[PDB]
């Protein structure tokens, strides 16, 4: 749905 | 911007540094990276958005988890705060990481 970030 | 200095185009939107007055831009249609240039990137800005353009900023990397505020016009530093997000909180924008320009 949303964007997301890199995981560490 | 006040006296003398560029206006943002009608169909363009940028951040501003609070600092130093400079810029940077975007038409509308286009968004940065994964996060905004190291010399701004979390850096103390305001909203200066063309007539037809609306900035939407988040404070983390990639425009993300609907971490993200919508700003319009000429906006005065201190009202980048506290401002209502896509996701229900209300967050700071005043040092964003990601934007994107689209239409008001
Ligand atoms: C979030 O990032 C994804 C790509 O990883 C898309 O560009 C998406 O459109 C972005 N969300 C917003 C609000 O610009
Ligand atoms: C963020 O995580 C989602 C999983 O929920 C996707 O893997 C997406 O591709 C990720 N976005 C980025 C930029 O790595
Ligand atoms: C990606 O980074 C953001 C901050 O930019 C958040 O920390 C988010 O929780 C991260 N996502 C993952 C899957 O670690
Ligand atoms: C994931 O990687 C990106 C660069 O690719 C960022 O450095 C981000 O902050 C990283 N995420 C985590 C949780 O460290």
């Amino acid at each position: 749905a949303a964007s997301t970030t890199t995981p560490a | 911007g006040g006296g003398g200095a560029l206006p943002a185009k009608e169909n363009e939107g940028c951040i501003v540094s609070v600092n130093s007055g400079k810029r940077y831009c975007l038409p509308v249609g286009q968004r940065s990276g994964y996060s905004l240039p190291d010399w701004i990137v979390g850096q103390e800005v305001y909203v200066d958005s063309g007539a037809k353009a609306k900035v939407l900023l988040s404070d983390w990397d990639n425009l993300s988890y609907n971490r993200i505020g919508e700003f319009v016009g000429n906006v005065n530093p201190a009202d980048m705060k506290k401002v209502k997000a896509w996701n229900g909180q209300y967050l700071d924008f005043s040092k964003p990481r990601s934007m994107r320009v689209v239409y008001k």
